[PDB]
């Protein structure tokens, strides 16, 4: 799933 | 530049990153990887006001350190650690293109064993062990086991997921709808075979996998997507930003 980018 | 206008505006400015890999593997029985490789493709998804600035960063020294065989881009990167830079399109667009082979996290492990008894039984057994951390889920599993052309029926014994015996296909599909890194899974079948011409033997084709990971199998990882809009009032720290990475099956073969 799509997380935070840094 | 004729990939992006010049008077985009968002209120929310968010970029939504996708690492797209296919890895692809042929095992031997003694468990040598005889042929793997990984191709992937980087997919971005922005929404950014103006005429930004990106700068992509990826673990590409080549701890972690990947190394690239070879990469295509997307004519807005401009070509020269060296990394990419580019003034995106808006929406979704192909950034990067790529392929590794060296140092690849292989998802999964298969672990065949066949026994033959006399001429009416085949005994196998087959053990899937997940590679990856146990945080990690994959999902969509499928194991493929092939039967002989001789096989007038097939037993199945799996304590996870479900395996059905495909006539028409000659083979047993076992289905794993998700499971965690560091695990064993296994399937036990007995397959009831007929009578055949004796002098052909059976050329056991490979157990082959279907399965999807959330990681990239090369290793890939994005290390930052730096925004810079010198005109406009919002610095790289007001973008929202977003990665996923999808790893999935390609050619997947385990020889027995």
């Amino acid at each position: 799933d799509y997380q935070r980018l840094n | 530049i004729g990939w992006r206008r010049e008077g985009i505006k968002y209120r929310r400015n968010e970029l939504f990153l996708d690492v797209l890999e296919s890895v692809n593997l042929l095992m031997s029985p003694q468990g040598q990887v005889l042929s793997a490789h990984v191709s992937g493709r980087v997919v971005m998804k922005s929404y950014l006001s103006g005429m930004p600035e990106c700068k992509f960063g990826m673990n590409d020294k080549i701890k972690q350190s990947i190394a690239i065989d070879d990469c295509t881009f997307h004519q807005c990167v401009r070509l020269s650690e060296r990394s990419i830079s580019f003034i995106p399109p808006d929406g979704e667009f192909e950034l990067m293109r790529y392929r590794t082979t060296k140092d690849i996290i292989l998802p999964f492990r298969v672990i065949p064993l066949v026994r033959e008894v006399g001429r009416t039984k085949l005994e196998v057994k087959v053990v899937i062990k997940s590679n990856f951390k146990p945080s990690l889920l994959a999902q969509k599993i499928e194991v493929r086991i092939p039967t002989p052309l001789n096989t007038s029926g097939v037993q199945v014994i799996c304590m996870k997921g479900k395996a059905k015996y495909k006539a028409s296909e000659n083979a047993i599909v076992w289905k794993i709808k998700r499971m965690a890194g560091m695990k064993e899974s296994q399937i036990s079948a007995e397959i009831e075979l007929l009578p055949t011409n004796d002098k052909k033997k059976w050329a056991r084709p490979p157990i082959s996998m279907n399965f999807e990971v959330p990681f990239a199998p090369s290793g890939l990882k994005v290390r930052y997507l730096k925004v810079f809009e010198p005109k406009l009032n919002y610095s790289d720290h007001d973008v929202i930003k977003w990665v996923r990475y999808i790893g999935r099956s390609g050619i997947y073969e385990t020889r027995c």
